[PDB]
């Protein structure tokens, strides 16, 4: 969550302890959902 | 005379550091509960 | 190395063995033999007849076998536990 | 889209990628250098027939000094590029240092024949190694003549490569039993070289060192030196640590590595934070 990872924090053999960062390495990207969680709640609020 | 080496005989397979992970490997090890 | 108030048999507990040395000898070794030392006190005469004491110690030898193991790495990087998946059906499941 | 007209929407045209700023090559700390000084800057030299053989192993052998230095008349490497030694590593290295005549210097090479090549010091046809030689007219030569260096006139058969024969025994050329002494058809097997400072170039004694580099499967003990660069952090860089390479931004980490362990690893099996060979610092892995 947050979609922001410190580049530097990341560079060597430990950061891949952070799996997402490692994924960031090999072209694997995770696009964010268009409807944000906060947004999703509102619907759930409304439908309710 | 024989005894039971219950758990012992485990040494780090390599220099590589790992953390909070379960890493399977096959290496020469003393078998658990082996006869010594 | 660990201090122990062990039974003659080895203590039951888990510990790792860190690598001290890596020697490039590159020699083919078929066999080995252990060496012990004698211990003589002031009282003993120096001669080899019967003035010598081997001491209490005992050692054990086992043999390694290619096996699969699951090593659990701590946050530290030390290995807390291991599972011998060859050992038991419960163990076999653990690796899978 | 392969079209002149584009409908409204969001389209993925290309890929964004930060290019690396610089290249970093690294090898471990320089210490534990092989004693070259003992061989090259040696006080005394052995004879050709029985030459000194000092094995060099368990070190980072820095060849650069020998290649760059002016002091040697010639430096020739058959098997590998002389420039390559800094990069190349060999399982075992043997240094054969001996003093021989200048004219004969050419003989120290693979596939050669002569007094030294056949009887004295023979090299393998395949021989991989480098031969470095220089003059020692100043050191070795004596006005009276420096007899100390001997080579061999007679032998039962030709000498194999790197085989040396120290033996003093009287060689029996003929049928008559020598019984340990010279006489008809009995001669001391070695003859000395008369080097004198007055003599010519060919005549001058030369100290030659040949570094054979046996290559086996066995672990390689003698590797080349480390040409390293400075470490820059917080920048997408192309880094090359001891074993591995990659691009990312090296940052200070808060990881506690064990004294023995060199590299970390991802759960996934990735390269995450590495220990710098020069400084015992732990630097975490970040794709740029």
């Amino acid at each position: 969550a947050g979609f922001i990872k410190q580049y530097g924090d990341c560079l060597g053999d430990i950061a891949a302890r952070d799996l997402i960062c490692a994924q960031k390495f090999n072209g694997l990207t995770v696009l964010p959902p268009l409807l944000t969680d906060e947004m999703i709640a509102q619907y759930t609020s409304a439908l309710l | 005379a024989y005894t039971n080496s219950f758990t012992r005989g485990v040494y780090y397979p390599d220099k590589v550091f790992r953390s909070s992970v379960l890493h399977s490997t096959q290496d020469l090890f003393l078998p658990f509960f082996s006869n010594v | 190395h660990t201090p122990i108030n062990l039974v003659r048999d080895l203590p039951q507990g888990f510990s790792a063995l860190e690598p001290l040395v890596d020697l490039p000898i590159g020699i083919n070794i078929t066999r080995f033999q252990t060496l012990l030392a004698l211990h003589r006190s002031y009282l003993t005469p120096g001669d080899s007849s019967s003035g010598w004491t081997a001491g209490a110690a005992a050692y054990y030898v086992g043999y390694l076998q290619p096996r699969t193991f699951l090593l659990k790495y701590n946050e530290n990087g030390t290995i807390t536990d291991a599972v011998d998946c060859a050992l038991d059906p419960l163990s076999e499941t653990k690796c899978t | 889209l392969k079209s002149f007209t584009v409908e409204k929407g969001i389209y993925q045209t290309s890929n964004f990628r930060v290019q690396p700023t610089e290249s970093i090559v690294r090898f471990p700390n320089i210490t534990n250098l092989c004693p070259f000084g003992e061989v090259f800057n040696a006080t005394r030299f052995a004879s050709v027939y029985a030459w000194n053989r000092k094995r060099i192993s368990n070190c980072v052998a820095d060849y650069s000094v020998l290649y760059n230095s002016a002091s040697f008349s010639t430096f020739k490497c058959y098997g590998v590029s002389p420039t390559k030694l800094n990069d190349l590593c060999f399982t075992n290295v043997y240094a054969d240092s001996f003093v021989i005549r200048g004219d004969e210097v050419r003989q120290i090479a693979p596939g050669q024949t002569g007094k030294i090549a056949d009887y004295n010091y023979k090299l393998p046809d395949d021989f991989t190694g480098c031969v470095i030689a220089w003059n020692s007219n100043n050191l070795d030569s004596k006005v009276g003549g420096n007899y100390n260096y001997l080579y061999r006139l007679f032998r039962k058969s030709n000498l194999k490569p790197f085989e040396r024969d120290i033996s003093t025994e009287i060689y029996q050329a003929g049928s008559t039993p020598c019984n340990g002494v010279e006489g008809f058809n009995c001669y001391f097997p070695l003859q000395s070289y008369g080097f004198q400072p007055t003599n010519g170039v060919g005549y001058q004694p030369y100290r030659v060192v040949v570094l054979s580099f046996e290559l086996l499967h066995a672990p390689a003990t003698v590797c080349g030196p480390k040409k390293s660069t400075n470490l820059v952090k917080n920048k997408c860089v192309n880094f090359n640590f001891n074993g591995l390479t990659g691009t990312g931004v090296l940052t200070e980490s808060n990881k506690k590595f064990l004294p023995f362990q060199q590299f970390g690893r991802d759960i996934a099996d990735t390269t995450d934070a590495v220990r710098d060979p020069q400084t015992l610092e732990i630097l975490d892995i970040t794709p740029c």
